[PDB]
């Protein structure tokens, strides 16, 4: 009935009254009475009610990149409209720019959502130009949209345009950190080289071809990364899976010689290799390598 | 004059090549090798100007790899100004399509590289001796391991 609906809708909107006493009694921008609300009606669970009061919150705290991030958050996992979630992922980096996470994210939700590759890489270049504060966010939305590049290759195809277009992309990240952000910043952003890592790990376990990981590798261990253990065991391993005991074993020699950090770790690593397929001569030859080290 | 499916396949395969110390490789400019693609139809996306004489690169013109004042050019790119194809794809090459009148071949040696993680890659430029060379072999540990720009 006309009146058994108008009670039913009033019934409805007592929960709702705390939560907001407790923002018209708030003076602006209310960021803890609406967080509540927001809190209180997404344990609730009605999309349009939850679309609502993000959107109250924003009308007084658009300005905060993590209320963004919260509503996008929600529509990539929860309401999953293509149209509705790539709207608000647009306007949050058009609010906040300066956030790269805004940026990735937007580029993530884009792919999930199947938007042409023409748009996806030209919304990567705006990112580029934005302008955050530091160098290690340059990094971020290269790490981005180099796993987005890569998730467009099939490695099933020996050779492929999207893999011959993985590869240049790399190469211009490499570069962009050299020049772009090495001038800027005086510093490369990828001090541990995740970039160079990532492809070594792509290009030996997907293409084959650990030559080039090799090569990656000794420029990684160029770049101020001998000195570290776990950099040794990374490349040992990837080493161990993807090429051959002879690398395995060269790498290990000069591992123990370089490591300062933690050397006794990387001499047992070399130890249990020998003790697990080498010769006794081998096993010996470690021995003295090992304790060589150690006597220092 | 082989055909041209066996050039696109000969050449695919032997780029694939392992990289062994002391085996003899040598570039190829790109300008005329990223045509002799399209000629053979070489990537199955780009396949349309195959067999086309407005495509022919003609004999190997690494005319933009040696110096105009008569094996040259310093900050020469791999992949962007060259290719290194092995000893068997620079034969076959010449074979099919021949050497331009007055050039020899930019011939270089794979050598052992890297003072942390030990690699294989064709020795472009020298010092000045090889990298791979020992003081000790010079003068009568590697150039490398010890160090000289």
């Amino acid at each position: 009935s006309v009146i058994q609906n108008y009670n039913k809708a009033l019934q409805q909107l007592e929960k709702y009254k705390p939560y907001e006493e407790a923002l018209l009694q708030a003076e602006a921008p209310r960021l803890a009475e609406y967080q509540a609300y927001i809190d209180f009606e997404m344990k609730i669970g009605d999309p349009a009610r939850i679309q609502l009061i993000f959107e109250r919150a924003l009308v007084e705290n658009c300005l905060v990149p993590d209320l963004w991030i919260r509503y996008s958050q929600y529509l990539d996992r929860q309401l999953k409209v293509k149209d509705l979630v790539l709207s608000v992922h647009n306007r949050a980096i058009r609010n906040c720019p300066w956030t790269v996470a805004l940026w990735s994210r937007y580029l993530l939700a884009m792919e999930r959502h199947g938007v042409d590759h023409q748009v996806i890489s030209v919304t990567f270049e705006k990112a580029l130009n934005a302008g955050f504060i530091q160098a290690t966010d340059y990094v971020e939305i290269w790490q981005a949209y180099l796993d987005y590049l890569r998730r467009r290759v099939d490695f099933k195809q020996d050779s492929s345009k999207e893999l011959e277009e993985l590869r240049a992309a790399f190469t211009r990240a490499l570069e962009y950190l050299k020049q772009e952000v090495e001038e800027r910043f005086n510093e490369s952003g990828d001090p541990s080289c995740v970039i160079m890592q990532n492809w070594a790990r792509i290009e030996a376990r997907l293409c084959n071809n650990m030559q080039k990981a090799r090569e990656l590798w000794d420029s990684i261990m160029t770049r101020g990364n001998a000195k570290y253990a776990n950099m040794w065991l990374e490349y040992y391993n990837l080493e161990r899976a993807h090429g051959d005991t002879q690398h395995c074993r060269k790498a290990l020699h000069r591992a123990v010689q370089c490591t300062s950090d933690y050397p006794e770790h990387v001499c047992e690593v070399l130890l249990t290799m020998e003790r697990t397929e080498g010769s006794l001569e081998d096993w010996d030859i470690a021995v003295q390598k090992t304790e060589t080290r150690l006597a220092r | 004059a082989a055909d041209l499916d066996t050039q696109r396949s000969d050449i695919a395969t032997l780029l694939k090549t392992s990289l062994r110390k002391g085996d003899t490789w040598y570039l190829v400019d790109s300008r005329w090798f990223k045509q002799w693609k399209k000629y053979v139809g070489f990537d199955s996306w780009d396949k349309y100007q195959m067999g086309d004489q407005n495509v022919y690169p003609g004999p190997i013109d690494n005319s933009g790899l040696l110096k105009d004042g008569d094996s040259l050019k310093e900050h020469l790119i791999d992949e962007l100004d060259y290719i290194l194809l092995p000893t068997e794809g620079w034969n076959k090459l010449v074979s099919w399509y021949t050497l331009m009148e007055g050039q020899e071949p930019i011939a270089r040696k794979v050598v052992e590289q890297g003072m942390f993680v030990k690699h294989c890659k064709v020795e472009v430029y020298l010092t000045e001796f090889s990298k791979a060379d020992t003081i000790d072999t010079i003068e009568k540990s590697t150039i490398q391991d010890a160090g000289l720009y």
